[PDB]
């Protein structure tokens, strides 16, 4: 079973969302 | 400092986001019967994408061993494997599907290719979840602490569903 679409673009989000957190902390 | 992982970051990010666009284009192909060149095409391209990502978690990782070598801040130092554990992440990913959809519609070239990156990224992958549980028993900060705990479950989180 292959993930949707839409899930990769939220893990794409969550790493992106993690490494924002990180240069703002 | 951290100003140069995080552009090399970038670029692995808008990598990682013309694969899923290739992804995307890879799977409507499919869905309407594209010819078979049309999809080694599509294939090519994820590939190269995923030896830039192989090459930019190899320069991401020099820079995170400047860090370690020079910064006296642990709490800097743990931000540095902490983006450079996003990195080894994304390439993971990406690597790792690409060897499994390759493997799937039956290109064993280009799935053999993705297969040896995702295995050096599994390397990687083992070598930077080392560094950030030691992380979490030689920094005190709660935040830093969460954060490795973090960055260790998204780098598990491809091998569930593999």
């Amino acid at each position: 079973g292959f993930t949707s679409d839409y899930s990769k673009y939220l893990d794409s989000r969550r790493a992106q969302d993690f490494v924002q957190w990180l240069m703002n902390t | 400092m951290l100003d140069e992982l995080f552009s090399l970051l970038n670029k692995m990010f808008e990598l990682s986001d013309k694969y899923r666009e290739l992804r995307k284009e890879l799977r409507k192909a499919i869905e309407s019967g594209a010819p078979e060149e049309e999809l080694r095409e599509l294939l090519e391209k994820m590939l190269e994408i995923a030896k830039k990502l192989l090459e930019l978690t190899k320069e991401l990782k020099k820079l995170v061993e400047d860090v370690l070598k020079n910064n006296p801040d642990p709490v800097e130092r743990a931000k540095a494997v902490l983006l450079y554990a996003v990195g080894v992440h994304i390439l993971y990913s990406e690597s790792s599907e690409l060897e499994v959809i390759a493997e799937r519609l039956g290109f064993k070239d280009i799935a053999e290719k993705a297969k040896e990156i995702a295995d050096k990224a599994r390397e990687l992958k083992e070598e930077v979840k080392r560094k950030l549980r030691e992380i979490r028993e030689e920094v005190p900060d709660p935040e830093i602490r969460k954060a490795a705990e973090e960055a260790i479950e998204m780098l598990e989180s491809n091998d569930k569903r593999l």
